[PDB]
């Protein structure tokens, strides 16, 4: 649902990715897939418009 | 007051639901909202003339 | 209604990774506007003893 | 021994993180590759997927003074703060 | 498996946290009645 | 905004940057800024006379 | 550039724990307003698997 803002998810920046959401890794979350990231990326940029 | 309203709405908006609007439109360079300007932007037809 | 667009801008379709750096200020700023420590202090199932 | 004392109460006990920030991130844990060979480290940094210094944290095609750079987010009030590096080329 | 594959870094692990609020009260703990019967 | 360029700097200082410079401008009884004011500080000499 | 100065106050110099209780705000309101819970972020030491 509602996204964050105790963490600062928008300012990670790593070289020669060319996807946010493949900065991230979501192997280990019990909680958290795949679809979990994108989805919380399409509301992270709807934010910005 | 921004007029920001829930249709079909049960509550009235209180202060906590126009404090989010007013966080919101003191944004930095006034990034949050949507400016407004009083310029000409037409011609109204003159009253007795062509 | 108003449009968006790139108007006198150099702007144009980049990617997610490298389009979130490049839109700083609408993105952060206008997500720490819009979010707190959201909490229900409401109760949708009360049954008496 | 030999010089006076002058009495004095217990001071209150502060360590460095009293007074300076620790900038490093609780919530975001880079990972790293494993590797224990020489050859092999420089087949791992020449990899076109990777960077170490992005490009625009690289000042490096001056005449003289190349700086490379880095940022400090604030991830409270979202406020930055950018640190440089200077090197020589003369 | 036929597909080239290129190599790449490890990315940061994130969990749900990371992303999504946690919208329960962590000081109200709201209570609840005990009761098995379905008349009751 | 105000001038705070970094010399030979990487990077075009973002929101983030300028961010900083509009927090530290608005400390209680204008603690963070210099103050400036329009008053006479010369005496420009008269055109076609002394 | 303009020079710091005791003008028309009382002020001289005394020690550095009555000093810093004198300079009140200039202290603790500029230093609030100078931080955050700053964090790194990037990362300089990527390398492949």
């Amino acid at each position: 649902g509602i996204l964050n803002g105790d963490k600062a998810y928008e300012q990670v920046e790593m070289g020669n990715i060319r996807a946010y959401d493949a900065m991230f890794d979501t192997s280990a979350a019990r909680d958290f897939n795949f679809v979990g990231v994108r989805g919380a990326s399409q509301q992270i940029a709807a934010v910005g418009g | 007051h921004r007029p920001n309203a829930i249709p079909h709405g049960t509550r009235r908006l209180g202060n906590s639901e126009v404090l989010m609007n007013s966080r919101f439109s003191k944004i930095l360079d006034k990034k949050g909202i949507t400016k407004l300007e009083t310029r000409v932007g037409g011609r109204k037809r003159g009253d007795n003339n062509d | 209604l108003l449009e968006r667009g790139y108007g006198n801008t150099g702007f144009t379709d980049t990617y997610s990774a490298a389009g979130i750096r490049r839109t700083n200020g609408h993105i952060s700023l206008r997500l720490s506007a819009l979010t707190d420590d959201f909490e229900f202090t409401m109760h949708p199932l009360a049954r008496a003893e | 021994s030999a010089a006076y004392n002058t009495a004095t109460a217990p001071k209150v006990p502060v360590s460095r993180a009293t007074f300076f920030q620790n900038t490093k991130s609780k919530d975001f844990d880079f990972k790293f590759a494993d590797g224990a060979d020489a050859i092999a480290n420089v087949l791992q940094q020449m990899e076109h997927g990777v960077a170490q210094h992005q490009l625009g944290d690289m000042n490096v095609r001056t005449d003289g003074l190349a700086t490379v750079s880095a940022v400090l987010n604030g991830r409270k009030r979202k406020i930055a703060n950018q640190y440089m590096m200077h090197f020589d080329l003369f």
